[PDB]
């Protein structure tokens, strides 16, 4: 008998939600950009020496569907909120997502991680690490990571951390 | 299609494989039409069949949405030729599966009827329980012909129930025996709340019925309260859908004098000068069926009254032959000074990105 | 008793009636309309020599042929039906090259095979004599020969039944 973990990846379009999830599950990074309608990935991993079944929901950054978005939020045990270090707009959007998750869940505490993706592209960087950490502190000292799907930096840690938080 | 690629489509139910040319730039509905035409009509409840993306390397199985473009779902490169499946639209369950017999019980005629009665009587919490157990909401009541989602769309303040059914694995595009979707059914009942929730839950407002008619087209046929018509147009609903005789939305609105519907349609881009098989424009239909109020709206918004159909009749001349002498006076009397272009641009929701590229 | 799988291939030049033959056999329907075939797969259970057989029938393309598909289907195919139109001489002429290609890929002189003269209902349009087919069949190591009409349901079942018998032998 294996414990099931329902994880959701939310963010604005182009942040790298699909690339992060696909790197974790399939160990492939795709340069090509195909917008995501909806996708579900299932992968078995060992976290704290225990076999875990991860169900990962890859959402659409570009579409908004409030009834569906609330249904993702109601079902999800843990949430990864992804922003691009290169794109300021994506960082700005996350504040509203936070409050929406807490409203639907109807509790101040929900397993969550703040993810700064595209950390490999330092030259294009428009968002400081301190900005992410400062925001994370505002969110009841929420977990924070900088990650690159392309360079395989902190991809595994994102999903491992969510499982740890759900277990506690 | 010009940019069409070759796709191997297997119908498990017929145990057939068909390699077909499908247009990636065209919508999924186009591709589905090609599969059914190739099938030589071999399927029962063919409309509730859909192309299906097989599960691969962690990625879950899902149905192609009919109103999305084929190229929005990239193909797998594992096979030499990209492989899609044509299947009946049953609930997609998770990898983890419930007892085989426990299902056969849940899906007995009697149990299904009991479940539909819960939806009919708006017992949301009991409906949720049976869905959690693993009942597949994508079925028809035999006498009624309605799926649970179509019934839910009829009930007032059904948002609670609609959300629960969609979470329970009901398909938004699941059609009733007659070929109408929940979106069609919400619009027919003029249920603004139900329609808004379906659109909110990922539903497209452009779902086609048996004859290829859209919910917007159904509202123009039905008239009455015009709120649902506006909500569909607000959702970037498609315009210029035509029946076998080539009638567009304004053509049907003009015949039954649905003046609120005509006004909404005109405002959101409706081609006033569009003509059916006869060559009649909306103003022609307005003259034929003595709709003076609808006629005024067309004339007011810049409709050309000199347009002649394939019998070489103007709207004025159609009115005369029909006997509507007062209506012909209105059309002849009307002058270009009376025309008022639309004040402002229409407003749309941000619910989904528009099919096709943006630079 | 154990159901044996039989992998059958229908090859010919465009318009000979490969699709109509196969669809008549499997669905018992004759289609007037002509749609060229990329590649189509039918599975049907039938009783041949008092045994239940699973037939996998591949319906090939006469026109707009794909090499990789052709190379695959010849290697995998247990039995082959070479179809020609009695009305169209060109289709009859083309079959000789197909037969030699099958023998080359199979790397044996003996492969279960039948020569089929389709559209035998259209006697008025006939351009190919029955004796010409039989003469060709004799040249091919006394290969099986049939005249068939998908439209009139003449010798449709016998084509596939004969292939199963040959595979059994
Ligand atoms: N260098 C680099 N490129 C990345 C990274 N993550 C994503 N990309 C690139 O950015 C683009 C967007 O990736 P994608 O995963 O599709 O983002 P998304 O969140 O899935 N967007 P959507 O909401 O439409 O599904 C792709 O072209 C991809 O190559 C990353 O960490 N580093
Ligand atoms: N009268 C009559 N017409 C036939 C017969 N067999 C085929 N046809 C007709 O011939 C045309 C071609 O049929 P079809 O089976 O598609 O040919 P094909 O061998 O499939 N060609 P392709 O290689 O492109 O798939 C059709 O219009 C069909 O109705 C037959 O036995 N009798």
């Amino acid at each position: 008998h294996m414990r099931e973990y329902k994880l959701v990846v939310l963010g604005s379009g182009g942040v790298g939600k699909s690339a992060l999830t696909v790197q974790f599950v399939q160990g492939i990074f795709v340069e090509k950009y195909d917008p995501t309608i909806e996708d579900s990935y299932r992968k078995q991993v060992e976290v704290d020496a225990q076999q875990c079944m991860l169900e990962i929901l890859d959402t659409a950054g570009t579409e908004q569907f409030t009834a569906m978005r609330d249904l993702y939020m109601k079902n999800g045990q843990g949430f990864a909120l992804v922003y691009s270090i290169t794109a300021q707009s994506t960082f700005n959007d996350l504040q509203d997502l936070r409050e929406q998750i807490l409203r639907v869940k109807d509790t101040d505490d929900v397993p969550m991680i703040l993810v700064g993706n595209k950390c490999d592209l330092e030259d294009e960087r428009v968002v400081g690490k301190e900005q992410g950490q400062n925001l994370a502190r505002q969110w009841n000292n929420c977990a924070f990571l900088e990650s690159s799907a392309k360079s395989k930096i902190n991809v595994n840690e994102i999903f491992y951390d969510l499982v740890r938080q759900i277990n506690r | 299609g010009a940019s069409a690629v070759v796709v191997r489509v297997g119908i498990p139910d017929l145990q057939q494989t068909k390699c077909l040319r499908l247009d990636p730039t065209a919508p999924v509905w186009a591709a589905k039409q090609r599969v059914l035409c190739a099938l030589n009509h071999s399927l029962q409840d063919a409309l509730n069949y859909g192309l299906f993306q097989p599960p691969s390397r962690g990625r879950a199985g899902k149905f192609l949405d009919e109103e999305r473009l084929l190229q929005d779902y990239p193909p797998n490169l594992d096979t030499p030729l990209p492989y899609l499946e044509f299947r009946y639209k049953r609930r997609v369950y998770a990898q983890n599966l419930i007892d085989d017999k426990q299902f056969a019980k849940l899906h007995t005629k009697a149990n299904l009827k009991k479940f539909m009665d819960y939806v009919q009587l708006h017992s949301t919490d009991k409906v949720a329980r049976l869905l959690d157990k693993g009942l597949d909401p994508n079925f028809h009541d035999p006498d009624s012909g309605e799926c649970p989602l179509s019934l839910a769309a009829q009930l007032d303040n059904a948002t609670d129930l609609l959300k629960v059914l969609r979470n329970g694995g009901a398909h938004l595009d699941f059609r009733t025996r007659d070929g109408l979707t929940a979106v069609h059914c919400a619009t027919r009942q003029r249920n603004a709340g139900a329609l808004t929730t379906l659109l909110d839950l990922g539903a497209s407002p452009d779902y086609k019925d048996s004859r290829g008619l859209t919910p917007l087209y159904h509202s123009a046929l039905g008239g009455g309260d015009a709120r649902c018509c506006e909500l569909l147009l607000h959702d970037h609903a498609q315009l210029g859908t035509t029946d076998e005789n080539g009638w567009q939305e304004i053509h049907q609105a003009c015949r039954f004098g649905h003046v609120q519907h005509l006004e909404h349609l005109l405002f959101y881009g409706a081609n006033m000068g569009a003509q059916n098989a006869s060559g009649n424009t909306a103003l022609h239909i307005c003259a034929l069926y003595n709709q003076e109020s609808c006629a005024r709206v067309l004339l007011y918004r810049g409709a050309n009254k000199d347009v002649r159909n394939y019998n070489s009749q103007t709207a004025f001349q159609v009115a005369i032959i029909a006997g509507n002498f007062e209506l012909a006076e209105v059309i002849k009397t009307h002058k270009d000074s009376d025309v008022v272009p639309f004040r402002e641009t229409p407003s749309y929701a941000k619910r989904r990105r528009l099919a096709g590229p943006s630079g």
